[PDB]
């Protein structure tokens, strides 16, 4: 019963060590049309409702407790890797959707370590301070290298000064309050998560807001005896749950 | 539910005293 | 006893489970979102830049303003590479900031309590505002309020020798005379948004995505302008509060 | 005719916590519909039951979401949490973060342990709760005399340990405001050494989380001594 | 005996919008009968649905109740209204005049076009609504990808085009108070050239009016930034 | 219909509080 | 409409023995349970009936 | 029982006006 498969359109995930599917806020995106839009929505596009499987990161002995990587949504699937979903998304003002995700990562019975895999609403994805404007850089891009924790998680100011704290502060000591699962090398090679649609509004101006973030963080450092397979990746299968599109138009050039 | 404990608690009509809750759908 | 954290959760026990003991629970309500936030707290103060007989004008003085933004979050005259532009109405800031060299006071205004403790991503409610006099002189004061997004109409006196702020169809208040010193009232959740960001808004505020990232637009309860002879302490109160999608609270410093 | 009234001594007075409402100035305003929303909650208490991380200090004195054990039986205890909301290793858990906004508590605390060492590793631990009166335990043997449970490693990764609410008073103060300092200790000891095969990382890490148990409650909303994040 | 009363902190205070009445000093006064009157109305909203004129700017920059077209297909758009109550070409329509006294709106805007060229003239236009996200359209081809309708000249003189209410939020601010500047654009293009016979005025004028559609509503009464007519 | 939201809203008799509406015919 | 009131001459006055209550600022607070207790009494008068010692003076 | 003699003696709800009596067992 630790053996499971999940199908979505012409795609299918599969695992022999599952520990179940954690469903955030105890509920899922039902694909309802937004009461804020007059135009009949475009929805139920089989071609767009599947698992897009991609690379997340390389886990090494070097990474420490609370080092992490942030994956923004829908943004990370808004371009090429998003196939028909990204293609349709790029041509609509508004999008409203949930997410169903499977994070993959295997090692061995002789390896040690553990990951915190979770999903959070309105989680800071900014990379750095843009020299000049006093604003962040690449908010909507996925981390391409592990991120070091803040000893004192007080966030990031752009005014080039220090003191007190910023509203983008994220206190890792409490990260387990977010919908999540733990990926423990001795127990399981996969985690399964799911989240509903949440936001400051009935539907989203996606083009300018990454309302949900998929975060993978290290809890206990990777460890292995010499001779043991040293190369360990972390991949993920991401699926848009009942995406609903409104405000059709000429195409937003993500490119 | 909140921090209000007064019996004669009406005087001003409900709809004036509070934002009106209404469901889009 | 025995379990498995991996699956996203665990048995939430009491003594009676693993041992020859039992549940010692007593009834108790004071821990409810609504009740808890339903108490008054200072976010800043108002200082008049001018008489009750003149044309109102944005005015700062030792970090004090003749106008203020109704939001729990940090606010102040808009920041600039060259310093906060004090000839203007306060706006939402993305961080808290010392008035000067030492930590306190603060240059920014806000509900410090609510910031140090907002275990949630989004919220909503009505806002009960209280404006209390800091001085002892017979008071002569006018207060103007407006909903988030409304025109400041910070224009000239139409009628001479009277307060420009009072010249509006918007909700305004007139307080004057010995013993008459505090203003109290409640305003509705007036935002275009369905719910408000308790802390952060992971997106740009402009379609060009070049500006004010982390701050949601019209994510406030409007604002206050003052005029007359009296400065006042301003407190807010969360009415029929509701919160959503739990998240981490402000970090606390580990003991040296 | 006018109604005669006796004006009470406390007039014109403002109450931060007044149990009543005030004057409405913008009535009949509809509250922007938010029926689409999920994730809503009503009781701060729930946040309290969500297990979050304990901050364990290192020699160079820096914190970890866990503690380590190995192929040995340390004569002293592996870690020791002081059952006391004010207490510091919890400084940053949701439990403590909520608790500091309330004056008193009652009920069980639940300590959650998660073994992240290799599958091939084994061993047993002795987790204990010691009430006051005879001082804090200095040896597994002593600890074993108080409330305790043995934790055996195996297929199942974790363990939920409950620090029972044993007390003279129906309630307990949430803060170290003056000095009776504590309500006893939670101590973790090795019963048997972590054992394993060649080719396995000799030092295993055990994640340490804490949370409010089922019985648990908080009361009397208050303000903490103000602070500034580092 | 007198009733004891607690006098609230906010005493002696005056509220411009106080939800209550005050003292009557000239009672029992009959209000001069006006039963003969017609033309009465109760809701400012209705005024909003009465189509009024859009002010179209000329090179020398002066306004017309309309725009012109001819025997050609201008590579660019003929006119372009920015769906935004604050917006200027509407500066003087009843719709905008009412809207500026309210903070937010919801629903459809209806754009009314009336062809006043000669009976002998023909042709087709392409009216479109483009939502934000990908920037404003720069070519009929692009516009054609958003919400649009083809307008064919013929016996019937006019055409009612509806700019749909497509939005993230249940409501929208009525004013350009700070800067998200707009909610998309309404653009008018030639599909086919105005065609006609010899002896006919080659340049036809199309009256342009705007009004609130059926779905439409306004809320939160407020004051506009004060102004002075030229 | 107007901007009045108070329950106990009588105290002064109606006919005193407001001009009396009467139809000529 | 507002209720007209006649404000009595004795206003703002405080009465040490006023037969009435005042404003509550920390409501809904449960009073720590003490059901275990014995030895309780309601009337000072009873204390009066408990015989106690008379102080008799010496030379 | 105590030194209180006012009829209209409610205004503030009971549970607000007084500590709530509750028996442990």
């Amino acid at each position: 019963d630790r053996v499971a498969s999940d199908k979505a359109g012409n795609s299918a995930t599969n695992t022999q060590s599952t520990v179940g599917r954690l469903c955030g806020y105890g509920e899922a995106h039902h694909g309802e049309h937004p009461a804020s839009c007059a135009d009949t929505a475009t929805d139920k596009v089989l071609a767009a409702e599947r698992y897009y499987t991609i690379d997340l990161a390389s886990w090494t002995t070097t990474q420490e407790a609370f080092s992490h990587i942030r994956i923004p949504l829908p943004h990370v699937l808004a371009g090429e890797d998003g196939g028909v979903f990204g293609a349709t998304l790029r041509r609509h003002y508004l999008c409203k959707t949930g997410w169903r995700v499977q994070v993959q990562c295997n090692a061995s019975q002789f390896h040690a370590g553990s990951l915190l895999v979770f999903m959070a609403p309105e989680f800071y994805t900014g990379k750095g301070t843009k020299t000049g404007d006093m604003e962040p850089t690449d908010p909507f891009t996925m981390d391409t290298t592990w991120r070091a924790p803040q000893g004192a998680p007080t966030g990031y100011r752009y005014d080039s000064r220090t003191g007190f704290f910023a509203m983008n502060h994220q206190n890792q000591w409490q990260w387990t309050v977010y919908p999540h699962q733990i990926l423990n090398l001795r127990t399981n090679t996969t985690v399964d998560l799911e989240v509903p649609y949440v936001n400051i509004a009935p539907t989203s101006s996606w083009t300018q807001h990454a309302n949900w973030t998929l975060v993978v963080a290290v809890f206990s450092p990777l460890q292995y005896a010499s001779g043991s397979s040293s190369d360990v990746q972390i991949t993920a299968s991401i699926q848009p749950v009942n995406p609903v599109f409104n405000g059709l138009r000429h195409e937003t050039v993500i490119a | 539910s909140g921090n209000e404990g007064v019996i004669i608690n009406n005087f001003y009509s409900n709809q004036y005293q509070n934002s009106i809750d209404l469901s889009a759908s | 006893g025995s379990d498995n954290a991996e699956k996203g959760k665990v048995s939430n026990d009491d003594a009676s489970v693993d041992f020859v003991a039992e549940p010692v629970k007593l009834p108790e309500n004071q821990t409810r979102v609504a009740f808890f936030y339903d108490r008054a707290v200072p976010i800043g103060m108002l200082r008049p830049g001018q008489n009750i007989e003149s044309t109102f004008v944005y005015q700062e003085n030792d970090l004090r303003l003749n106008c203020l933004l109704l939001t729990p979050l940090p606010s102040f005259c808009p920041d600039s590479t060259s310093g906060p532009v004090k000839t203007k109405a306060p706006v939402q800031w993305r961080w808290v900031r010392s008035g000067g060299t030492t930590n306190f006071p603060l240059m920014t205004k806000q509900d410090y309590a609510f910031l140090c403790f907002s275990p949630f991503t989004y919220y909503k409610c009505d806002l009960e505002v209280t404006v209390s006099a800091l001085g002892t002189d017979t008071v002569a004061s006018v207060l103007r309020w407006a909903p988030t997004g409304a025109p400041a109409d910070v224009t000239d006196q139409l009628i001479g020798y009277t307060p420009s702020l009072g010249e509006t169809r918007n909700p305004h208040m007139w307080l004057v005379g010995a013993g008459n010193t505090q203003i109290s009232f409640v305003v509705p959740y007036n935002s275009p948004l369905s719910v408000l960001p308790a802390a952060w808004f992971n997106g740009w505020s402009d379609f060009g995505n070049t500006k004010d990232f982390g701050v949601a637009p019209n994510a406030d309860f409007g604002r206050l302008w003052i005029q007359g002879n009296t400065s006042a302490s301003v407190r807010i109160r969360y009415k029929k509060m509701k919160v959503f999608c739990p998240r981490p609270t402000l970090f606390f410093p580990w003991p040296v | 005719s006018p109604i005669a009234v006796t004006v009470r001594e406390h007039k014109g007075c403002f109450y931060s916590t007044n149990p009543d409402t005030t004057v409405p100035i913008y009535g009949k305003t509809i509250s922007t519909p938010n029926d689409y929303m999920c994730g809503e909650f009503s009781d701060l208490l729930e946040l309290c039951k969500l297990p979050t991380f304990l901050g364990n200090p290192n020699s160079n004195n820096k914190r970890y979401p866990y503690f380590s054990a190995t192929n040995s039986v340390p004569t002293t205890s592996l870690v020791d949490y002081q059952v006391a909301l004010s207490c510091s290793c919890m400084c940053n858990s949701m439990l403590a973060a909520v608790a500091r906004n309330f004056n008193q508590y009652r009920g069980s605390l639940n300590f959650l342990f998660v073994f992240t060492g290799a599958a091939m590793v084994k061993g047993k631990f002795l987790i204990a709760y010691t009430p006051p009166g005879a001082g804090k335990p200095t040896t597994r043997d002593q600890a074993m005399q108080a409330t305790y449970a043995i934790w055996d490693l195996g297929l199942n990764s974790s363990f939920v340990f409950t620090a029972p609410f044993i007390s003279p008073t129906h309630y307990r103060q949430t803060s170290y405001t003056s000095a009776a300092s504590v309500d006893g200790w939670v101590t973790v000891w090795q019963l048997t050494p972590l054992t394993y095969p060649s080719g396995t990382p000799v030092n295993s890490d055990i994640l340490t989380l804490v949370s409010a148990g089922d019985d648990f409650t908080l009361r009397m909303p208050i303000s903490p001594t103000k602070w500034v994040p580092q």
